[PDB]
C-alpha cells in the first residue's frame, strides 16, 4: 500500500463522431471529468487511447507537428527588391495520429471549430522590400518576421518595429488553460498546408481569405516616403482543413512559386472510440507524487509484461537505428495492439519498428529519483544524420523493463520553431557555414501552460521517437523572368526560375543507454534541402521509473 | 583680319546633316539643333562632348559634376531609357547597355550636333529629350601636321597629335591619324584618369561624285576617374558638426578601379549617280569592355533608405548622422555593337514643288554580355565622416549581403524610313514617317531564364518652315518618338514602349549677309507609358506613367566685330510628374527651371597685344530639386571660365597658338546635383590648364 503503486482510479469513454461537416476530424465531446481534468487539474496524469475500427488500439505518446513553407528573394539591382515568406505551422497530441483538443463553442463546422482549438494552422507571413538601386528589402520580412541575434545580412528589425505574437494567441495540443471541452482525432498526420509565399499586402486591410481565421494580428510598416524600404508581418489562426492567405495576397499555382495543397499521410486506420485512464500519477513540477488509490471497484492495474485478460495496449515505438532510412518525409507506422493483444505497425513508411505494449488489466509502482533536462540550444543539419542532443540523469535497470512516467513540459513557446526550413530566418542558410543562430518566431512572454503526459517503455538501446516534425516548403521565386534573380536560400540554386519543393523529418529520439541515463536523440533526413536549422524546442523532460 | 572660330560659329555651323540625314541648313529644319564645330572646340578646349555644349539651350550637361566617365546628357528634362546615353557618332548610334557606354574624345570630332525633341524619325528608338550626334573627323585635302600638348593642374598631362595628308599627288587617296595620350589626377583623392585613344582614317575618292571614307576609332581607359555618389549630408546641407565633405572627398575604397576599352571600325560612304539619285551607307561595328571594382557611397545612416541596416543600428542615435553607408559593385561586360544604314536621296520637282525625297533603311544589333556583382545593404563598413580609405576585398562575395548579375542582354532595331522635304517658293514642309521593328532578348545567365520582347512602332515628323527673306524663319512641328522598355512586371513580361510627343513653335534668325544665328523655340513635349511605382502593395513597375515637360529655349551667336564673338543662350524648363503612382506633381530630379550661359571673347589684331585673344564666360544653372520627392533643392550657381589665347604666328609659328583655360575661375564649392538623398556630386573645382598647339 506504501510503495506507490500506480493504479488506474477510473476510466471514461467516448464515441467518436464524423457529425456537423467533419469531413475526417473523428471528434467527441469529452466526458466532463475528463474536461475538468485535462484544464482545471492538469498536473494528473491521464493516459488517453484510442480504439480503432479494425480493433486495434493505441495510447496516445508523443507530439508532432507539420510545417508548410515558401519563400522567394527576387531582386533586380536597378530597380527594386522585394521577398515574401508563409509558414503553415499545425500540431498535434500524438507522435503519428492527428489528435487535438477544441470548444464545440466556437462557431461553425468542426475543421472550422478547429481555428481556436489546438488541431489550427499557425500562419506566419512577412512581405518586404524597396525601391532603389542594389537594395536588399527581400531579407527584412525575414528580419522583422523572427527575432534573430546572429550578425549577418544587414538588416535588423528591434521589436517595437515589428509584431510580437502573444503567448495566449498560439495554440498548443497541451495547452491547458483555454478550456477545452471536445477532442478530435484522425489516422493522418498533421496538415502541412504550403498555400501562399507572401504575408500581408501593406495598401490592404491584412484581412485573412479562405479558411475560418481568429487571432489575426499583424504589423505593418509602410511610410510616406518613397525610398524607406516597406514590409508586414502578420500572423493568424485558421482552420487547418482550408487555404488560408492573406488579403490579395494569394498563391498562384505556377511554376515559379511551386505546388499547393494541403499534406497528410494517411495510417490506414479510422478511429471509432477513445479511452481516458485517470491515474493517481500527479506531476509536481519536478518528479510525480501518487495521490489517491490508497488500498476497489473499477481499478485497473498497468504493467510491462515481457510477453487473455489483459487489454494489451501499444504506446510507443523502438528502433535500433536513429536513421529512418528515408530522404524527406518520413512516416512512423501507429504502434497498435490487435483485439487479441498482438502488437503491429499500422502505416508508415519507417522500417525496423517494434510496437511497445502496455498492459491494463483489473504493481508497476512509482520508484524514488527521477530526473529531468531541458532540451534549449539549435542544431544546424546539413543532410541527414543523427545528433546526441540531451541527457536525463536516471538509471533504467531497476525499473521494470524500460517503463517510464514522461511529461513534456513547455516553458515558451520555442515548439512553433521547433521545425527546420519556415521555422527559422531562411537569410540565415544565406551566410554558408555551421553558423549557430537562434532566429525564432517572435512570441510573447509565456502565459499558458503546456503539458503532455505518456507512460512508454524504454528498451535498453533501442531509439523511441516521442517529437516529430514533417515540413513541406518551396524555396519558390516570385516570378520567371531574367530581370528579376531569385534567392536560393535552402537549395543549391533555381535552375529555371521554378520554385524547388523540398521534404524533411526531424525526429527526437529517447535512448535507454543503460549507463544510468537516458541519451536524447535528433535526427534529420531531407530531400532537396542543403541545410536546416532545428531550434531545440525548449522542452522540459520530466522521467520517473516504473517498477 | 578674323579668327578661326568665328566664321565657324555663324557660319559653318548653320549646316547639319543631323535632324534631316541630308545637309539641310538649320534655318531649313523644322526642329531645334545646336552645332559646335571643331574650331569652337579649338577655342574652348572642352575636357569631353558635354562641355562642348555648354553654351546651348535645352541641355543639361554638368549634373554629374567632375566626374568624367560617361558623357551623360539630360536634354529638355529627360535622358535616355535606364539613364543611358543617346549619343550618336556618324549619324549611328553608339549603341551601350548597363555600364558599357562608349565615349568619343573631342579632339577626334569635327562636329557635335544636338537635336532637340523626339528624332525617332530617322534614328529608331531614342529619347524623347533629344540626340547628340558626333561627327569624326575626316581627311583633309591640304595637309596637316598638329601636335598638342597640355600641362594643367591636378597633375593634368595631354599629348596629342593630328596628322593628315593625300598619299597619292591628285588627292584620291588620303588619310588621317589623330590621336592624344592623357593623364590626371581626378578631383576626389586617389582617382586617377588615363586614356590613349587613336582614331586611323581614310578617305578614297575617286572623283567628285563619289566618296568612301573609312573610320576607326580605338580608345583605352585603364582608369576612368571617379564616379561615386555622396550624400547630401556633407554636400548641400551641413553635417551635424556644421561642415561641410571637401569638394575632394573620395568615399570608395583606395583599390577602386574602372576601365574601358573601345575598338569601333566602320566607313562613311556617299555616291552621286546623277543631279537625280544620290545614295549614302554608313556602317560600324565596336567592341567596348567595361571593367570595375567600385566601392560607393549610398547616403548617411540616418538616411531612410538605410532604415534598419545591423551597421547604422550600433551607432549611437547621434552618429548615425557622419556615418556613410556603403556598397560595391564588380563588373566585366563585353559588348558588340553593328549597325549600318543605307539611304537613297531623290530629287525631283512636281510642278512648282521642289521635292527632296529620303528613302533609308537602317538596321542595329546590340549584344552586351555582363558579368557583375552587386554589393548590397551592410556589404560595405560604414565610413566616418568625421574623420581627418583603405582597401576593399573585392573578392569575398557574401550571398547573404551580396549576389550575382549574369545578363547577356541582345538588342535589334531593323528601320525603313521616307522622309519628304517639299519646298513651295518659301514654305518648306517636311513629312517624314519610319517603321521600326525593335526585338529585344535578355537572358540571366544565373538561372537560365530568358526574357523576350518584339516590338512593331510608327514614329512620323511633321514640321513647316517660312523663310522669309529677312531670314527670319518662323517654325512649327510635331515628333513622335518610342523607347522600347526595359522592365517587366508582375506576370514577367517586358513592358510596352514609352512614346514621345512633341508639339514645338519656334523661330530661326539666319540672316544670309550677316555672321549671326539667333533661334528661339517653345515646346510641349510628353513622355507617355513612363514606369511608374506599383500602387497596390507590389514593388514591381506598372505602366501608364506620364511625363511632361514645356519650356522656352533661347540660342544667340553673333560675331558683332571681327575681334568680338559672343555665344549666348538662355533655357526655362517645365518638367512635371503629370501621372504617377508617387511623385504625382512633382518635378524630376537634376531639372532646373532656369538656365543660362554667355561667352565672350575679344580679339587683338592691332598693337602691341596683337594675336592675343581674350576670352570669358560664364554658366548659371537654376536650383533643381534633389529628388523625384522633391523633398529637398539644390542650390543655384555660376560657374565663370576664362581664356587667354595668343596666335604664335607672329613670333614666327603660322597657325599655332598657346592657350591659358581657366575654368570656375572664382573657385566656387557647388552640388551640381542630387538624383536622390544618397546620390550627390560636387562641381569641379578650379582647373588651370595651358596648352600649346603646334601646326608644323
Ligand atoms: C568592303 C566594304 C565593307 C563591308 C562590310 C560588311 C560587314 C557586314 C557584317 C554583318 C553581320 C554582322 O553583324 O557581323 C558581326 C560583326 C563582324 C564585323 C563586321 C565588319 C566591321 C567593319 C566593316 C569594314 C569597315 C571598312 C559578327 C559578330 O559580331 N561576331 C561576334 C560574336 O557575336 C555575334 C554572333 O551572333 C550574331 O547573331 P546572334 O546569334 O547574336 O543573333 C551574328 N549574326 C548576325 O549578326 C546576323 C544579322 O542579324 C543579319 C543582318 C546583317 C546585316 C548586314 C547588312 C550590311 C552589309 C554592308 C555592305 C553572328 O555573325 C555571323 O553569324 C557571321 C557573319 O554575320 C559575320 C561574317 C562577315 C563579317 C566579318 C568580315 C568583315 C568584313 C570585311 C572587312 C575587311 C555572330 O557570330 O561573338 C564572338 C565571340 O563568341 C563567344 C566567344 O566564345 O567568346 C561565344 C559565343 O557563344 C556561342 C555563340 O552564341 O555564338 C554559342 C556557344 O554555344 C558556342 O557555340 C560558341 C562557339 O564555341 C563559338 O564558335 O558560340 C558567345 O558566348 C559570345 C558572348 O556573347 C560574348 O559576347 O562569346 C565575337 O568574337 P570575339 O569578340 O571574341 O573576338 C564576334 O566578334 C568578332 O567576330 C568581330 C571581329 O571584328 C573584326 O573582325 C572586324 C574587322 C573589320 C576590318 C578591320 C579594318 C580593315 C582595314
Ligand atoms: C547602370 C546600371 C546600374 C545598376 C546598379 C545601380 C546601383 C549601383 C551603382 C554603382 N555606381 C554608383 C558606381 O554606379
Amino acid at each position: 500500500s506504501d510503495m506507490s503503486h500506480v493504479i488506474i482510479t477510473e476510466t471514461h469513454s467516448t464515441g467518436l463522431r464524423l457529425d456537423q461537416g467533419a469531413g475526417d476530424y473523428y471528434w467527441s465531446e469529452m466526458p466532463s471529468r475528463v474536461t475538468q481534468l485535462h484544464n482545471n487539474d492538469p498536473n494528473r496524469v491521464v493516459l488517453t487511447e484510442i480504439e480503432f475500427s479494425d480493433g486495434s488500439r493505441h495510447m496516445l505518446s508523443g507530439m508532432s507537428m507539420g510545417v508548410g513553407a515558401k519563400a522567394y528573394g527576387i531582386i533586380n539591382p536597378q530597380i527594386m527588391s522585394q521577398g515574401g515568406l508563409k509558414t503553415q505551422i499545425t500540431a498535434s497530441a500524438d507522435l503519428s495520429l492527428d489528435v487535438g483538443y477544441f470548444n464545440t463553442g466556437t462557431s461553425g463546422t468542426i475543421p472550422q471549430k478547429l481555428r481556436d482549438g489546438t488541431g489550427c494552422q499557425h500562419m506566419f507571413g512577412a512581405f518586404s522590400g524597396r525601391r532603389g538601386f542594389a537594395s536588399s528589402a527581400m531579407y527584412l520580412g525575414g528580419a522583422a518576421l523572427y527575432k534573430s541575434a546572429w550578425s549577418g545580412s544587414g538588416y535588423v528589425v528591434a521589436d517595437a518595429g515589428t509584431l510580437t505574437i502573444p503567448s495566449d494567441y498560439v495554440r498548443h495540443p497541451g495547452a491547458r488553460n483555454f478550456g477545452f471541452n471536445a477532442i478530435y482525432v484522425r489516422g493522418r498526420s498533421c496538415n502541412r498546408v504550403l498555400y501562399g509565399m507572401e504575408g500581408p499586402n501593406y495598401t490592404t486591410g491584412g484581412a485573412v481569405q479562405g479558411a475560418s481565421s481568429s487571432g489575426a494580428l499583424n504589423f505593418t510598416y509602410n511610410p510616406s516616403n518613397p525610398e524607406s524600404p516597406k514590409y508586414s508581418v502578420g500572423f493568424a489562426r485558421a482552420d487547418p482543413t482550408n487555404y488560408a492567405y492573406w488579403e490579395s495576397m494569394g498563391d498562384p499555382n505556377d511554376s515559379a512559386n511551386g505546388p499547393i495543397g494541403i499534406y497528410s499521410e494517411h495510417l490506414g486506420i479510422y478511429p471509432s472510440k477513445i479511452t481516458w485512464y485517470v491515474t493517481n500519477l500527479v506531476y509536481n513540477g519536478s518528479g510525480y507524487n501518487i495521490d489517491g488509490g490508497l488500498f476497489n471497484t473499477s481499478w485497473k492495474f498497468i504493467n510491462f509484461i515481457e510477453k487473455a485478460d489483459f487489454r494489451d495496449v501499444g504506446c510507443n515505438l523502438s528502433k535500433d537505428s536513429p536513421s529512418t532510412g528515408i530522404s524527406g518525409i518520413a512516416t512512423f507506422g501507429l504502434p497498435t495492439t490487435e483485439s487479441n493483444n498482438a502488437p503491429s505497425i499500422k502505416g508508415g513508411n519507417v522500417g525496423g519498428l517494434h510496437a511497445n505494449v502496455v498492459s491494463i488489466y483489473n504493481p508497476l509502482r512509482l520508484l524514488g529519483g527521477s530526473g529531468s533536462t531541458i532540451l534549449s540550444g539549435n542544431i544546424v543539419f546539413q543532410g541527414n544524420g543523427s545528433v546526441h542532443v540531451g541527457t536525463v540523469g536516471l538509471d533504467l535497470n531497476s525499473s521494470r523493463n524500460g517503463a517510464i512516467v514522461c511529461t513534456m513540459e513547455f516553458i515558451d513557446d520555442t515548439w512553433l520553431s521547433a521545425g527546420g526550413i519556415g521555422c527559422f530566418n531562411p537569410t540565415e542558410m544565406l551566410s554558408q557555414g555551421a553558423e549557430y543562430g537562434d532566429s525564432r518566431f517572435r512570441i510573447g512572454g509565456n502565459t499558458i501552460n503546456k503539458k503532455l503526459h505518456q507512460i512508454l517503455s524504454l528498451p535498453a538501446g533501442e531509439y523511441v521517437p516521442f517529437f516529430t516534425i514533417k515540413g513541406t516548403v518551396v524555396n519558390a521565386c516570385k516570378l520567371q523572368a531574367a530581370a528579376y534573380n531569385p534567392t536560393p536560400y535552402w537549395v543549391s540554386g533555381l535552375p529555371g526560375s521554378v520554385g524547388q519543393t523540398g521534404y524533411y523529418t526531424l525526429t527526437y529520439y529517447m535512448r535507454n543507454d543503460g549507463n544510468n541515463n537516458i541519451s536524447i536523440w535528433l535526427d534529420s533526413s531531407m530531400s532537396n534541402i542543403i541545410g536546416m536549422k532545428a531550434c531545440l524546442p525548449n522542452i522540459k523532460l520530466i522521467i520517473q521509473r516504473l517498477t | 583680319q578674323e579668327s578661326a572660330w568665328g566664321p565657324a560659329a555663324t557660319i559653318a555651323a548653320r549646316q547639319s546633316a543631323t535632324g534631316t540625314k541630308t545637309d539641310t541648313p538649320i534655318q531649313k529644319v523644322p526642329q531645334s539643333i545646336s552645332v559646335v564645330t571643331a574650331e569652337e572646340m579649338a577655342l574652348h578646349q572642352p575636357k569631353s562632348v558635354k562641355e562642348a555644349l555648354s553654351y546651348t539651350p535645352g541641355v543639361s550637361v554638368g549634373t554629374r559634376g567632375a566626374s568624367n566617365t560617361y558623357d551623360h546628357l539630360i536634354i529638355r528634362g529627360f535622358a535616355a531609357e535606364g539613364q543611358s546615353q543617346n549619343n550618336y557618332l556618324n549619324g549611328l548610334k553608339l549603341q551601350g547597355n548597363f555600364y558599357n557606354d562608349a565615349v568619343i574624345d573631342p579632339y577626334m570630332l569635327e562636329r557635335a550636333e544636338i537635336m532637340r525633341g523626339p528624332v525617332s524619325v530617322l534614328y529608331g528608338k531614342s529619347s524623347p529629350g533629344g540626340l547628340l550626334n558626333m561627327v569624326s573627323k575626316r581627311p583633309t585635302t591640304e595637309p596637316l601636321k598638329e601636335v598638342q600638348f597640355k600641362a594643367g593642374t591636378d597633375s593634368l598631362f595631354q599629348t596629342g597629335f593630328d596628322f593628315s595628308d593625300s598619299l597619292d599627288d591628285d588627292g584620291v587617296y588620303s588619310y588621317r591619324l589623330t590621336g592624344l595620350a592623357r593623364s590626371a589626377n581626378a578631383q576626389q583623392k586617389g582617382s586617377e584618369e588615363q586614356r590613349y585613344a587613336i582614331a586611323p582614317a581614310f578617305t578614297w575618292r575617286p572623283d567628285d561624285k563619289t566618296n568612301f571614307t573609312f573610320l576607326s576609332y580605338f580608345q583605352n581607359e585603364p582608369e576612368t576617374g571617379y564616379y561615386g555618389w555622396l550624400p547630401k549630408e556633407g554636400t548641400v546641407e551641413p553635417l551635424p558638426n556644421g561642415k561641410r565633405l571637401p569638394t575632394d572627398f573620395n568615399e570608395g575604397a583606395k583599390n577602386n578601379t574602372y576601365s574601358r576599352n573601345e575598338k569601333m571600325v566602320g566607313y562613311s560612304f556617299d555616291h552621286e549617280f546623277n543631279d537625280t539619285f544620290t545614295v549614302r551607307q554608313n556602317l560600324r561595328f565596336a567592341e567596348n569592355k567595361t571593367s570595375q571594382n567600385s566601392v560607393y557611397g549610398y547616403g548617411v545612416c540616418s538616411d531612410p533608405a538605410n532604415a534598419y541596416s545591423k551597421q547604422c543600428a550600433a551607432l549611437a542615435p547621434a552618429d548615425k548622422g557622419h556615418y556613410l553607408a556603403r556598397k560595391y559593385v564588380v563588373d566585366d561586360e563585353k559588348l558588340q555593337n553593328f549597325s549600318v544604314d543605307t539611304q537613297l536621296q531623290s530629287k525631283f520637282a512636281t510642278g512648282d514643288i521642289d521635292h527632296t525625297l529620303l528613302t533609308g533603311v537602317d538596321f542595329m544589333r546590340m549584344r552586351n554580355d555582363i558579368n557583375a556583382w552587386f554589393g548590397y545593404d551592410d556589404s560595405v563598413p560604414l565610413l566616418n565622416l568625421y574623420n581627418p580609405n583603405t582597401d576593399f576585398d573585392f573578392n569575398a562575395k557574401d550571398p547573404a549581403n551580396s549576389g550575382p548579375y549574369r545578363i547577356l542582354n541582345k538588342q535589334k532595331q531593323t528601320g525603313v524610313y521616307v522622309q519628304d522635304q517639299a519646298q513651295w517658293d518659301k514654305v518648306l514642309v517636311t513629312l517624314g514617317g519610319r517603321y521600326d521593328w525593335a526585338d529585344q532578348e535578355s537572358l540571366n545567365r544565373v538561372a537560365g531564364t530568358t526574357d523576350k520582347r518584339d516590338d512593331k512602332q510608327f514614329t512620323w515628323r511633321g514640321g513647316v518652315n517660312y523663310l522669309f527673306d529677312n531670314g527670319v524663319t518662323p517654325y512649327f512641328s510635331y515628333s513622335e518618338s518610342f523607347e522600347p522598355s526595359s522592365q517587366v512586371g508582375k506576370d514577367g513580361n517586358i513592358f510596352a514602349p514609352s512614346k514621345g510627343k512633341q508639339y514645338e513653335v519656334g523661330v530661326k534668325y539666319v540672316p544670309e549677309d550677316r555672321p549671326i544665328v539667333v533661334t528661339g523655340a517653345v515646346y510641349n513635349l510628353t513622355k507617355t507609358n513612363n514606369l511608374m511605382a506599383d500602387p497596390e502593395g507590389s514593388f514591381f513597375s506598372v505602366e501608364g506613367g506620364e511625363i511632361r515637360a514645356r519650356g522656352v529655349e533661347i540660342e544667340a551667336k553673333a560675331a558683332l566685330s571681327a575681334s568680338v564673338n559672343v555665344v549666348g543662350s538662355y533655357t526655362y524648363t517645365d518638367a512635371e510628374y503629370t501621372t504617377d503612382t508617387t511623385y504625382k506633381g512633382n518635378t524630376p530630379a537634376q531639372v532646373p527651371k532656369h538656365m543660362a550661359s554667355l561667352w565672350a571673347d575679344y580679339t587683338f589684331f592691332d598693337g602691341p597685344l596683337s594675336g592675343l585673344t581674350l576670352g570669358t564666360g560664364g554658366r548659371y544653372t537654376g536650383s533643381s530639386y534633389g529628388d523625384p520627392a522633391n523633398s529637398f533643392k539644390v542650390g543655384s550657381y555660376t560657374v565663370v571660365d576664362a581664356l587667354v589665347r595668343y596666335d604664335l604666328a607672329r613670333v614666327g609659328m603660322a597657325g599655332s597658338n598657346v592657350a591659358l583655360h581657366v575654368n570656375n575661375l572664382f573657385d566656387r564649392e557647388y552640388v551640381a546635383s542630387c538624383f536622390n538623398t544618397y546620390g550627390c556630386f560636387w562641381g569641379a573645382e578650379r582647373q588651370v590648364v595651358a596648352t600649346a598647339t603646334f601646326r608644323f
